[PDB]
DNA sequence: ATCAATATCCACCTGCAGATTCTACCAAAAGTGTATTTGGAAACTGCTCCATCAAAAGGCATGTTCAGCTGAACCAGCTGAACATGCCTTTTGATGAGCAGTTTCCAAATACACTTTTGGTAGAATCTGCAGGTGGATATTGAT
DNA sequence: ATCAATATCCACCTGCAGATTCTACCAAAAGTGTATTTGGAAACTGCTCAATCAAAAGGCATGTTCAGCTGGTTCAGCTGAACATGCCTTTTGATGGAGCAGTTTCCAAATACACTTTTGGTAGAATCTGCAGGTGGATATTGAT
């Protein structure tokens, strides 16, 4: 009877798939694969936020730090594009308290 | 007919590499590099236990590895005005690259 | 959505791994991003390059 | 009989892997140097491998293990869990 | 009159500069078309550091790049630069 | 004597080579390096201003990158059996290494 | 009147330096190459302790991860000879309270 | 240590940096470690390849 | 082969730019003592892993045969090093604000204790796309 | 161009390993409130950055030579892809049956934290000496008649 829990990040996966493409489905290894490449991102960010953080001797992680480890991190027009949609998100989070 | 049809030499591999380039099933068999890991963690550390996901996993590196070196080996081939590589090839492109063993 | 694409390219609805490896080889950011990324089951893109080819005076020759 | 068990990794199928890497002809001299290589890869790999299950002072070789110790030389995999 | 120092760019790196860097690995003899391309990879190595470079420097609230903005942008791409603070 | 000494093709070079190998300072001058990262910094932000430390530690980079990019354009010349560097052997060893652009 | 405080391992490379060779000296670059280099090679131990650690699901870093750590990121016999003098300087330190 | 034998090799009695690149690049484990590294005002250990050297036959030939 | 040219090594000399040694003093490190984790020993269980058997079976070891490849002499021509020159860039020293770097302080930002939901997840119960199969239309190849 | 032999690609079918959906439920998320800390807007100040002109030092754009490097041609080997054959290492598939991964308890060891008391590491003022530079003389490496 007893039994672990291992979570991961599949049931969101699932979403945006039939968010952008209704008709089509998805084997359970690509699945481990874009979990697998979600945690590497994951880290990458955060090690650089701090990095930068330990640099400048603040002690807060914000919105800032993200933004600009993904400046840094990712080239040109992605990073453009990206920063758009979380900078909507924070406005959006921000004031539909 | 009479005598056995026979392709030139080269063409047999261009099939093979539209082949192979298709699909994706790993190319070695499993066993013998089973016994491969088995006897070099044997001289590390004795009695050991191996997942088989793990060895699957060394797989995908060891051959993808492996494809890049010799898509550089190839390149250093061209770059001589060769077809065929050769051991300084692989030489080469591991000394580029800093993998110097 | 590169997966999707290339899945319809291939007249397959479900995504497997090799359209992934499709889709970031063939995306110049991408590329750059996962350059050093090795994915599983995704061999690589077919690729020859040219000069190994056989010369296109492959025809009549008389 | 067994001969040190390298000769497993057989010529055709090395010929494989080269024809998936773009290659046409072949010299007979690779395969051994091929092989060392590769050893060496693999030497490397399952050292900190190893190490990493010395560390948690277990006797069975799991995944991750090997995927950290290949996060490490700069040639990160994906597909087999973190 | 038209000078711009030769371009007012690059190509104020001089032919026989690179031809000393070349020394310096060890090489005896060059061709005359090296000199344009290895101003463009210079240039784009360039490029990337001081991005990032002036990054870091974005996100102090600065106008004033500092050695220390190099070094990090410098260690992100494995070129690790020692002598100058961290 | 007449006629004016001349050393033969080559051997001034190799002097350069020791000369520049047994000693360590910077080839190239400061102020077009400033104007060159003044300039390029100029287009990215404006009215920016640069510690000379950080001038000193660019050039410092940029050579060392350079003098290992010669070093391996010089092993795919010589192999090839040339003694000449020429671009596809530079676009070859920055492909190698990944430093794509 | 004002005035900061910047630390460095500058004296203690200079003790060392004593020890190894009395009759000579070290410049002032060169020091600080060797501050740069002890700083660099506390990071990376540091970092690879932590992901060891993290991995593992255990809160604390102890000699163990240290070594552990030391075995994977130098090679061979100079990891030998550095985790000799480690243990040999745990050794002491324990008894000697 | 190193260094300071590589200074008694050439009969200075202060560390370098030049003398810190010349230890690290002549033991392999060292090189190793700090493969991609660049000591600054370090330079390089001299090397050329043997083969664009002049050949050893430069003397009498008649 | 040996002689001049020129580059470079090596012995010797001097004053100064960092190298080295000597104060105060304060942020930093050790000591008590306590509060608070926390990681290893012990006890269990079920998942996963390891040594065997057997029936193919696709793949591997070996042996021919020949068409394409790898080098090795040879030579045109080109292209890039050596060197001189004048000239042009670069260097280096004349004794104002801007910004890196602190110090205050508090309004905003956020950690922590506890309760209330609730979405994520293991496992049972359906779906179905696609791996296999079969059959036939071209598409390459290759000799003639 | 024109004709035989296999290789690749389309069309049509079918059942199942994997995909998707439906439950139950229990370890995270959100709310609320309260305790704690922090980032950023003002007050200062002392190092450093921005760039001109004049005078001088050193290097570069250019233009003249000419040695030897590239690179195309041709040719004598040679050796490595195709393909036949026979046998044999591997696939698959099944079964057992030991051992280890992972849970759950728990408590003796270990360590964070709040003070208090020493102390050595570091800014800054006095000495110093190795080495940059400079002078001069002896051997080494190039190269020609």
């Amino acid at each position: 009877r007893k039994r672990s829990r291992k979570e991961s990040y599949s049931i969101y996966v699932y979403k945006v798939l039939k968010q952008v493409h209704p008709d089509t489905g998805i084997s359970s290894k690509a699945m481990g694969i874009m979990n697998s490449f979600v945690n590497d991102i994951f880290e990458r960010i955060a090690g650089e936020a701090s990095r930068l953080a330990h640099y400048n001797k603040r002690s807060t992680i914000t919105s800032r730090e993200i933004q600009t480890a993904v400046r840094l991190l990712l080239p040109g027009e992605l990073a453009k594009h990206a920063v758009s949609e979380g900078t909507k998100a924070v406005t959006k989070y921000t004031s539909a308290k | 007919v009479k005598k056995p049809h026979r392709y030139r030499p080269g063409t047999v591999a261009l099939r093979e590499i539209r082949r192979y380039q298709k699909s994706t099933e790993l190319l070695i068999r499993k066993l013998p590099f089973q016994r491969l890991v088995r006897e070099i963690a044997q001289d590390f550390k004795t009695d050991l236990r191996f997942q088989s996901s793990a060895v699957m996993a060394l797989q995908e590196a060891c051959e993808a590895y492996l494809v890049g070196l010799f898509e550089d080996t190839n390149l250093c081939a061209i770059h001589a005005k060769r077809v065929t590589i050769m051991p300084k090839d692989i030489q080469l492109a591991r000394r580029i690259r800093g993998e110097r063993a | 959505e590169l997966a999707g694409n290339a899945a319809r390219d291939n007249k397959k609805t479900r995504i497997i791994p090799r359209h992934l490896q499709l889709a970031i080889r063939n995306d110049e950011e991408l590329n750059k991003l996962l350059g050093r990324v090795t994915i599983a089951q995704g061999g690589v893109l077919p690729n020859i390059q040219a000069v190994l080819l056989p010369k296109k005076t492959e025809s009549h020759h008389k | 009989v067994l001969r040190d068990n390298i000769q497993g990794i057989t010529k055709p199928a090395i010929r494989r892997l080269a024809r998936r890497g773009g290659v046409k002809r072949i010299s007979g001299l690779i395969y051994e140097e091929t092989r060392g290589v590769l050893k060496v890869f693999l030497e490397n790999v399952i050292r900190d491998a190893v190490t990493y299950t010395e560390h948690a002072k277990r006797k069975t070789v799991t995944a991750m293990d090997v995927v950290y110790a290949l996060k490490r030389q700069g040639r990160t995999l994906y597909g087999f869990g973190g």
